[PDB]
């Protein structure tokens, strides 16, 4: 595992994403919802939609959930496909 | 009457995950007799779950209110659920027992204003986002934090002091 998210964990795993994800430390919490950020910039309007219509919060809750409820195999892939696939099956664009 | 502000947040559902408040929007909307993928369906704007939460808060703790979404089941059904963060604000602020919030116009402002104290907050018209957020605020460390999430990217701020 990784100890804690910097700006070189290129491929970053789903479950060291969730544990910063999760972390007590306000900080190491903001880096993993600021790697979320760059993510929600990047796929936001192509593959579910949309600003306009979803809160920070909102979006933060349900990847939280996906990623709470994903088996523990799935796991192993990279932190931002997974983060597409939570928002893309709950909020296309139409 | 007015509640205190503890009591109004012990009967508040958070939405933000890493909070011990936190309860997920599918266990929320099922509380009150709805089933979160058909509201989805209808409407994602059922997503953002701020007004439903701050509605049932207020239920909890006896304050009346209109609102838009019938309550289908538990101890509240027959009431009604505003599911969007404005009205339910603009009911607040016109017509409640809270009495009429102090507006400001910026973040700074907001932030002297609200000071040390706590109480209810909205967060009118936030950048990037159709909408608003009410939610619970509170002074942590010398900083403000909400129960849910705070949005001092906004053109308004409203708040109602709480005890």
């Amino acid at each position: 595992s990784i100890a804690h998210l910097t700006s070189d964990d290129v491929n970053l795993p789903g479950s060291d994403f969730f544990r910063f994800y999760r972390s007590a430390d306000k900080q190491e919490k903001e880096k993993a919802r600021i790697y979320l950020l760059g993510v929600l910039d990047a796929t936001e309007g192509k593959s579910w939609c949309q600003y306009s219509q979803l809160q920070t919060v909102t979006l933060q809750e349900f990847v939280f959930e996906f990623f709470n409820k994903l088996p523990a195999a799935r796991l192993h892939e990279r932190a931002a496909p997974l983060i597409e696939e939570a928002l893309a099956t709950r909020f296309p664009c139409k | 009457m007015k509640p205190l502000y503890r009591q109004l947040k012990s009967s508040h559902y958070s939405s933000d995950y890493s909070s011990p408040g936190y309860l997920a929007a599918e266990a929320v909307y099922a509380e009150i007799g709805y089933e979160l993928d058909t509201l989805l369906k209808q409407n994602p704007g059922y997503a953002n779950t701020c007004a439903v939460r701050m509605s049932l808060a207020l239920l909890k703790t006896g304050i009346s209110f209109k609102g838009r979404l019938p309550i289908k089941k538990g101890a509240y059904k027959g009431k009604t659920i505003e599911p969007g963060a404005k009205l339910l604000a603009d009911q607040l602020h016109r017509s409640s027992s809270f009495g009429k919030a102090k507006i400001f116009f910026n973040a700074p402002d907001a932030e002297k204003g609200i000071g040390n104290k706590k109480g209810v907050v909205f967060f009118n018209k936030i950048t990037n986002y159709d909408g608003g957020h009410i939610d619970l605020i509170e002074p942590e460390n010398s900083l403000l934090t909400c129960h849910s999430h705070c949005y001092f990217n906004c053109k308004e701020v409203w708040f109602w002091e709480l005890s």
